[PDB]
């Protein structure tokens, strides 16, 4: 069984979250398929949300009972998520699972399937696009052989950011590091490849940033001095 | 609601080690518990269902044992392929419930970190605003010590840090500090140094540069 | 041992010898069979026979699951208690190491528990392993799987014909060795014991399969078995045939007949009387029976078999005037009441007919006899062993007036029918 969400990364306070899941390899009312929803605050454990049977049956936990909702839509083989008036306390890493058994006489607990997750903020904030600035190697970003260099993503909202080297050919020595969330409301994160240094001046080394909450790609040529 | 301990909070180990991770439910939960492994940006795993059965396609050193109240999960070898952060869950009463989790790391030989700086692009200046990234890389273990002297003078409250998950391939870490400034207090001043202090460094280390 | 009197002078027999063997009360034990459930089934002659058995395995289930969308008052609450929350992992944690286990249930009962059958332990090592290489190529596997689900499908179907309640506690629901140690576990003395051992086949027909709960793998029945509070007192049975008066003219007869028929039980100094037939089951001269449908009566009830005119307890009889002819067949012989013209005899199988009933109420031991004949009925007599005594004596038809003789009491007695004959006197 394949799993893929989708759902908006950046919701307004005091709104309703609308997440989706597209089963693939058994149909949404197959036998003893129980379709899970579970969440993961940041730096923390999981969280079970709830689950909708194969015949509709949908049990949600005591504490989100008032605010949730789910259902089934078998024409396009996937089932839904609704959470109302959210705050900031639901921002989360939110799964998509799947429990499914040939013969189950118990309760449905194990998630053999998983979706990638949507990770959904909650602020009143805007998104904003990044600023890509490059980090240029010179002497004192040499060490013997080997020279490092980078690109600084700086003030964007909301996370995530997905991070390239020329456009997936570089891959070796790259370490994208995680976010920090500023002073300000705005995220920053960089990215730096350890690259041999007799290759400067003769080879291109180009940082591909990709945030999807605004539609942005920003390419910048990392290059010396 | 179950409540569910996890054992420890976490561990290393050397490859090749037995590593064990016991698990505690509030009361009795029989068999239904289930064990995840979960890695840095990616959806848990599951590795071990109903207490002891084996999930396809994990390999045969993971072991589920436990009946009741008390549970655990075994590493017969750790590996660096297991550089990760695991989970029991419980499923006999609803709602389903997780424990806190377990991080696992890798356990190798001091490694000292590779020290580079790196200015303001022009290009940044142009907005208003100077950030300076002084990078540690590949080093062992984990804690380390970043401090900004700019003209010989400790700066605080301006720099944020940010490390990388153990990597997998050396079992070492990275880390990138960086300082920011305004474009005018960054243009009074004239050097700007990052001191280093870390358990493979004899003395601490320093890498500066001029004209800001 | 079994021996028989005949009372010519109240056409009816008494046959005594008998020990009894009463139900008093119910032993409720648990009788669980561990499941399992099975993630997952995806793969060659022998591992598709396989594939054919986890499918009736699957389909078992199932219909288990839709079954669960006094007698057993006893047995129902036990099945009640097994669906709160936990209860059923209490006895799923006393039989982890155990076949055999008391439980104390959340409501304080203490219930014997017993798992027959452990299908989860033998799928979980043998066949998981093997379903997620599909290369199955011995043949001995395949047997022990068929035999043990064989079991489940028919305890299924029993209580998917029986609306969750059987009767008799089939060799399915409990072998004949799980039902011999139950049994021996029993809070009993050793006659109690001893007798349920030596009649398991009477034990089974007087004992209830109430199918309660199938939650968190673990199937449970509730075995009903019954108590025998009441062992080794003296029981008679009652036979009873019409008493009628011999005129020559049609329809001028009399007709008397002796009613609560049936078994009579000493009982902590009263006789239990079990009024409908078949609760009581004879095997040899121990008569096992069920007191709930009994009444309790004064000792002094047996004395209308030697004295039924007795001042100290109203003999119960029925008057009629039809003077129809038929037989009764007894424990060691047949009673007889022949009348009009009616040709009635008894034979023997080769030497034929042996003694002529003249009209009246007559009696003959199964001594030589084997069959009886009232007009066109054959009756066949029982053959067992035991001496019968005929007590010869006036039929008491023939102390009644007939002018005023009461012909329309069905339930009544003889001082009922004496007041109604003096109020029918005192008019004339």
């Amino acid at each position: 069984v394949q799993l893929v969400q989708s759902g908006p990364g950046l919701v307004k306070p005091s709104q309703t979250l609308a997440l989706t899941c597209t089963v693939s390899g058994a149909s949404i009312n197959s036998d003893n398929y129980y379709w899970t929803w579970i969440r993961q605050r940041p730096g923390g454990g999981l969280e079970w949300i709830g689950h909708i049977s194969y015949t509709g049956n949908t049990y949600y936990t005591p504490s989100l009972k008032s605010r949730l909702s789910m259902s089934l839509e078998t024409s396009q083989s996937q089932f839904s998520l609704r959470l109302t008036s959210v705050t900031a306390a639901d921002s989360a890493v939110y799964f998509c699972a799947a429990c499914g058994a040939y013969v189950l006489i118990s309760n449905c607990g194990w998630f053999d399937s998983w979706g990638q997750g949507t990770q959904v903020t909650v602020s009143s904030a805007s998104t904003k696009g990044p600023s890509v600035f490059p980090l240029a190697p010179s002497s004192k970003s040499t060490s013997g052989g080997t020279a490092a260099l980078g690109c600084l993503v700086k003030d964007y909202f909301p996370e995530p950011v997905t991070v390239s080297w020329n456009s997936g050919a570089l891959t070796s020595g790259v370490h994208t590091f995680p976010a920090v969330l500023q002073s300000s409301g705005l995220y920053s994160l960089s990215s730096v490849v350890t690259v041999p240094s007799s290759s400067l001046g003769t080879q291109t080394y180009i940082c591909n940033v990709n945030h999807k909450p605004s539609n942005t790609k920003v390419d910048k040529r990392v290059e010396p001095k | 609601e179950i409540v569910m301990t996890q054992s420890p909070s976490s561990l290393s180990a050397s490859i090749g080690d037995r590593v064990t991770i016991t698990c505690q439910a509030s009361q009795d939960i029989s068999t239904y518990l289930n064990w995840y492994q979960q890695k840095p940006g990616q959806a848990p795993r599951l590795l071990i269902y109903g207490a002891s059965n084996l999930e396809t396609g994990v390999p045969s050193r993971f072991t589920g044992s436990g009946y009741g109240t008390d549970f655990s999960v075994t590493i017969s070898s750790l590996q660096p392929e297991d550089i990760a952060t695991y989970y029991c869950q419980q499923y006999q009463y609803l709602p389903y419930t997780f424990a806190p989790g377990t991080k696992v790391e890798i356990k190798r030989t001091v490694a000292a970190p590779s020290v580079f700086i790196f200015p303001p692009s022009d290009e940044q200046l142009k907005s208003g605003t100077a950030s300076v990234v002084c990078l540690l890389n590949n080093f062992y273990p984990r804690e380390a010590k970043v401090q900004w002297k700019v003209d010989n003078a400790l700066q605080s409250g301006n720099s944020q840090e940010s490390v990388t998950e153990q990597d997998s391939k050396d079992s070492t870490y990275s880390l990138s500090s960086t300082l920011t400034l305004s474009k005018a207090d960054y243009e009074k001043h004239k050097v700007y140094a990052c001191e280093v202090t870390h358990q493979g460094l004899s003395s601490p280390v320093t890498k500066s540069f001029n004209r800001g | 041992n079994i021996t028989e009197e005949f009372y010519q002078s109240t056409c009816s027999a008494v046959s005594k010898g008998y020990l009894s063997a009463l139900r008093t009360g119910w032993y409720t034990s648990v009788i669980t069979i561990e499941l399992s459930n099975i993630k997952e089934n995806k793969c060659d002659a022998k591992v598709k026979l396989i594939k054919q058995e986890l499918d009736k395995y699957k389909n078992a289930v199932t219909e288990l699951q839709l079954l669960m969308q006094s007698a057993i008052a006893s047995g129902v609450a036990v099945c009640k208690v097994l669906h709160l929350e936990g209860e059923v992992n209490k006895i799923k944690s006393a039989l982890l190491s155990t076949n055999k286990a008391v439980v104390s249930l959340s409501n304080g009962v203490s219930v014997l528990t017993f798992k027959v059958l452990d299908l989860k332990n033998y799928i979980d090592k043998q066949l998981l392993p093997i379903l997620n290489s599909c290369s199955i190529s011995n043949i001995e596997t395949v047997i022990e799987f068929q035999q043990k689900n064989n079991r489940l499908l028919e305890i299924t179907r029993e209580f998917s014909v029986n609306a969750g309640v059987t009767t008799p506690v089939s060799t399915y629901m409990l072998t004949n060795s799980e039902l011999l140690s139950l049994i021996n576990d029993m809070p009993i003395t050793n006659d109690q014991k001893k007798l349920m051992s030596n009649n398991v086949q009477i034990v089974r027909q007087q004992s209830y399969s109430i199918m309660c709960i199938i939650k968190e793998e673990v199937l449970a029945y509730v075995v009903q078995l019954p108590l025998y509070g009441v062992i080794d007192t003296p029981c008679w049975k009652l036979h009873t045939s019409p008493l009628c008066t011999t005129n020559t003219k049609e329809g001028s007869n009399i007709c008397l007949t002796r009613t609560d028929r049936g078994w009579y039980c000493d009982n902590a100094g009263s006789v239990s009387f079990f009024p409908q037939a078949e609760t009581c089951k004879v095997q040899s001269n121990r008569v096992f029976c069920d007191t709930m449908n009994s009444l309790t009566l004064p000792s002094e009830v047996n004395l209308c078999n030697v004295d039924i005119f007795n001042p100290k307890y109203d003999c119960k009889i029925m008057t009629s005037k039809t003077d129809v002819s038929s037989s009764v067949i007894t424990s060691l012989g047949a009673i007889v009441s022949c009348y009009g013209k009616t040709k009635c005899t008894a034979s023997n199988k080769n030497r034929g007919i042996i003694k002529t009933f003249s009209n009246g109420c007559d009696y003959v031991s199964n001594k030589g006899v084997d069959t009886v004949s009232v007009g066109n009925t054959l009756y066949y007599v029982n053959k067992q062993e035991g001496k019968s005594l005929y007590v010869k004596g006036e039929p008491i038809i023939n102390f009644y007036d007939p002018l005023v003789f009461p012909s329309d009491e069905f339930d009544a007695s003889i001082s009922q029918v004496n007041e109604k004959i003096n109020q029918s006197l005192a008019f004339i």
